[PDB]
């Protein structure tokens, strides 16, 4: 069956990537299944329930309107936290297909780094700084970077999103490129605000319990 | 005799129902309700009165994907798992009605010249593309000078590496044989062009040959070499480079 | 023989065979070395036609050819029946084009045409005849639009044909590849040559 | 590597589209990663973590059971809001491959509209009304349409979902088809109900704060 | 256009499957669109917004931090519920391509079951038990199974996730394999705890309303 | 009538591990742990006993997907970058132990006269399907003389001139050898086709 299975996708573009919708799913406006075909992809010709709509639906589901109070006893603001990492670099830049001091590009965790053969990790990092600027300048997956304080061959790295990012250590051109995770990212979205503490004695409890009301500021 | 086609090819594009609003054109446009009619009759592709294909080797593809369609043959077979209403196997109707797929999945080619109608069952997106590539003649391959170089390789026996000869000697007198009359030979290469080349390395001058029964000069049965009878009424005994050997060291 | 068992099969002289290629290819391999036996037909066919679709694959093993160059023959012919005997000049006869219901019979020789528009005058010969392979001498074909005279059983001064590239006069034997003509003809007076050839 | 990368997908059908699952993800029943392979796709033969399960998981995560109280100070019901738009049409229907008054189909934001050559935007819209009925009748991405009150060449349009829909202005057959967004869609799901207002003085605040308790009615 | 459309996907791996990001989507850290390209796929070379990030974003959106109070009047813990099902089996194992008592493998809802020809559904189920162990042992889509109490040809089945699982009845090798859904799965995630009941009289209501505060225990 | 075509297509569909119930059959079924065995041998495909892939041509395809797997030759080369354990450069191993790829990506085909065996490396879904291309090999051979006549001497030796042998003798008696039991032999040329010619000479 792989034939007409492999037949499949055509256009990529998850707009155009189909989705078996949830059977009996009203969760959208009490109306339709998540991922149901939308006027976006209709205009684009794609007539089937799709991956695109499925993302925005649950997205539109998990996003509470501004000003909504989140309440907990703990008191951590719902706001997400980005992951912050180190990128540990080592070795000397080496290209045996070019003479020493040969400008090349090196992809650091997918970030191109222009460097010349013979650069140690530090000089490599010196170039890595250039790329990370673009990674910030292009705002691609990297919120910010910072030079490792005691090490030139490491760089403190911050990611745009609140997701978790785990990458694989590799060594290119005599330069080992490894990611050292510093801070875990935390779930959340938007900007939130603690209103304050509410102490509450539950109905037949003896003990008053404290709550923390988190308004959405964004 | 007809020389027919030598390859050519066909491809069809249909869009469904009113979305075309237009009828089929040559092999360019086709139109139908796609879910209503499985397969194709092909006048739908461009037709010209050669009988186009080896039906056996048939490239029938849709989307951009190479896929085995024609005949509703497949190496998995499963006409019984053609089995609409997902009645899985065994050809006995369970749940919804099972039936034998005379047309299994994809294309079922038909009767005499070629499929007269390729008989297909699968779902498409309303805009269709179907790759129909039907070959004739053949394909040869062509390489330059490497055959004549690479093919003889197992044929011949090569010269292999050439050797310099630093040790060869010659008889300065062929009447009385041996030292004092001997002359060493200066360095030169042997690259073995013919058998005689081989022959001289295997029987350098001064080589002692013995055939048991043959009285004839070796060049007679060998074909090469200037040979002298040798050591008659004489035994061959290892000559020593240790002068202390009273007989067999000093000459 | 099932298409399910092997994708190949081999070798029984006097045993006759319905052929299923449906499940897949059938590659038949007949006995070989055959001594002087000959006299032996083998039988393959379509009771049902799975030829076309997945056809025959007929393989004689080296040695005595079935016909021609001994490469394995394939049969698209939907219905078919195969009568083949080992034939004393080390050969396996094959009934040409045949099946049930249908007389396809015998064989079709091959005529092609190539016109030579004459130019430059000169042009008393034409080389390689049809580019591939050879001309078939027995039926001479050349035209000035007057259709030119026989080459003939006896090459003659009467027969006006050069035959390939003869030094002087023109060559008594005819050759397929290259031909010559006694005439310079004329530019625009077209030498129109054809063959009746065996294979294309 | 694109080879075995491109090897990839086979069967489309996001059931069968794989997903690198979240590493150490218990969020499903405190059990498995989001998008983990499910008995649905097992039955379908697909043995890998997939996009399908990943959608329903977070879907099943972001859906609070009926009767759940959402509380805010603001007071907007959590219920989602669909987007409502105008579709602005202009020009006269034109097909130079057919004589005037030639019935053709026109895809309006992906909606086929049967119209004959020579129809101005209004007559085109007259036909567009027919298609929008089907778009409602088929319930595809379009909740409802309404004729533009002062313009026949525009149509007020409503979408089934609560997502955001932004489309590109195009001109086909001498008919310009453009979408004019009227109302923004708002995040939310199901049917919700404000219970009422709770004024709360937080623990050491002086100022009583009001809350709005939103029960889920669907 | 299907050409460059079909051009599409290459590498599968929803990391590498693109996503048209939401236009003007800040919901990630008040920063970027959901599904925006991440340092994960950058490292993997994929430079486009993708399906991967879109799942984790809304995932990271719909996951409230541990200790968060969910409040309802109803009192059902937010914690998800897995689906539990029966798998009804019938017939005798039959392989006509092998002699009777021929060990074969049977895929039960995608679970391979080694069984020999001639086994009735019960002996088939006896083997099905072996596979379900692996389905539990591999922890693939199946939380647990249990023998049907009064029927050997049925098996009580439990799924890892909280999603809904509906499968199609089929009959292989003279063995009909059907799924009988027992318990519906319920939306939720993590481990939650009811703090207790809060009776609240709303601002101008006469009637005190009770709430149920659900802390996240996981 | 049909000219037909000169070519063959081949395929396999393999299912992994236990799930098959069915052993590798012809080019129909193949069974294995896809994880365990990289590549495949082909008797598990459709085979005529000979002529796989006229060596100047190959198309081997899997899924419905169309790519150069052939021979594990590639224009990227990356025989290094075959690189299980994923070290990028220099082929020097770092971190996890790195391998110069015996088989770089996808299809390798070893064998000499033809490639009786193929090798391959990729990971697939449970079910696999393969597509295979055998062109007509037969024809191309070329070049005339002046170069090949120069090709012989500098390289492959030569037969040189053949030698009449008038002095050959044969043993009439093989237990007690020779005289009286001997036979003089009539004259004959020795042209050396093989070393046996030489060896006897």
């Amino acid at each position: 069956s792989l034939l007409n299975n492999k037949a499949g996708v055509i256009s990529r573009l998850a707009d155009f990537l189909g989705f078996r919708p949830k059977t009996g799913d009203i969760d959208v406006m009490n109306r339709q299944s998540v991922g149901s075909v939308t006027i976006s992809q209709l205009a684009k010709g794609f007539y089937e329930p799709n991956i695109e709509s499925a993302i925005n639906d649950v997205h539109n589901f998990s996003i509470k309107d501004v000003g909504t109070i989140i309440t907990n006893k703990t008191g951590v603001s719902p706001e997400g936290v980005s992951q912050t990492d180190y990128w540990a670099f080592s070795g000397t830049v080496t290209d045996d297909s070019l003479p020493p001091g040969s400008p090349i590009t090196v992809l650091v965790f997918g970030l191109p780094v222009s460097a010349t053969t013979g650069m140690t990790a530090i000089e490599f990092v010196a170039k890595v700084r250039v790329a990370l600027q673009e990674a910030i300048a292009s705002f691609t997956a990297i919120n910010s970077y910072k030079d490792h304080p005691t090490d030139g061959s490491k760089l403190e790295v911050t990611y745009l999103d609140n997701q978790k990012h785990v990458l694989s250590t590799y060594s290119t051109y005599g330069i080992t490129i490894s990611q050292e995770i510093i801070s875990e990212s935390k779930p959340g979205y938007g900007t939130w605000n603690l209103l304050g503490a509410q102490t509450v004695t539950l109905d037949n409890q003896q003990t008053p319990t404290v709550f923390y009301h988190f308004e959405r500021t964004a | 005799s007809q020389w027919r086609s030598s390859y050519t090819r066909r491809q069809i594009r249909l869009l469904d129902s009113k979305l075309t609003s237009k009828t089929s054109l040559e092999g360019s446009i086709y139109v139908t309700d796609l879910s209503t009619m499985k397969s194709i009759p092909f006048s739908a592709f461009g037709l010209i009165p050669g009988e186009p294909i080896n039906p056996n080797s048939l490239e029938v593809r849709f989307n951009g994907i190479l896929q085995e369609l024609a005949g509703t043959v497949g190496m998995p077979l499963f006409h019984c798992v053609g089995a609409d209403s997902d009645d899985e196997v065994e050809c006995s109707v369970l749940g919804g009605t099972w039936e034998q797929s005379h047309t299994d999945y994809s294309v079922e080619t038909d009767e005499n010249g070629i499929p007269e109608i390729l008989h297909f069952d699968s779902v498409f997106e309303h805009g269709d593309i179907i790759n129909i590539t039907w070959f004739n003649n053949d394909l040869g391959t062509l390489l330059t000078k490497d055959e004549i170089i690479d093919e003889t390789d197992n044929l011949y026996v090569s010269q292999g590496p050439g050797v310099d000869i630093s040790g060869d000697v010659n008889l300065t007198d062929f009447d009385k044989i041996g030292w004092p009359n001997v002359e060493a030979v200066q360095s030169y290469q042997r690259a073995f062009n013919a058998v005689s080349n081989i022959f001289d390395t295997i029987y350098p001058i001064g080589t002692i040959y013995e055939n048991a029964v043959n009285p004839n000069n070796p060049v007679t049965y060998m074909g090469f070499g200037s040979w002298k009878l040798f050591g008659q009424g004489k035994v061959l005994v290892g000559w020593n480079e240790d002068i202390s050997d009273p007989n067999f060291a000093l000459n | 023989y099932n298409a399910s068992s092997g994708q190949t099969l081999t070798a029984e002289w006097g045993k006759s065979y319905a052929i299923n290629t449906s499940s897949g290819r059938v590659t038949i391999n007949l006995p070989k070395g055959t001594v002087n036996d000959y006299n032996k037909v083998i039988r393959a066919r379509d009771v049902f036609a799975t030829w076309n679709v997945n056809p025959v694959t007929l393989v004689a093993a080296s040695g005595d050819t079935i016909k021609g160059s001994a490469v394995p023959v394939e049969i698209n012919v939907r219905f078919s029946d195969l009568e083949l005997v080992y034939c004393a000049p080390g050969r396996w006869e094959y009934v040409k084009n045949k099946q049930i219901d249908k007389i396809t019979s015998s064989d079709i020789s091959n005529v092609a045409r190539k016109e030579f528009l004459v130019e430059v005058q000169g042009q008393t010969d034409f080389l390689d005849v049809f580019r591939g392979t050879s001309y078939n001498v027995n039926n001479i074909r050349v035209k000035h639009r007057g259709n030119e005279l026989y080459y003939g059983d006896v090459f003659s001064e009467n027969s006006d044909f050069g035959s390939p590239g003869e030094n002087e006069g023109e060559l008594v034997p005819l050759d397929g590849f290259n031909i010559r003509l006694r005439q310079p003809c004329n530019i625009g007076d077209t030498v129109q040559i054809e063959t009746f050839m065996d294979g294309v």
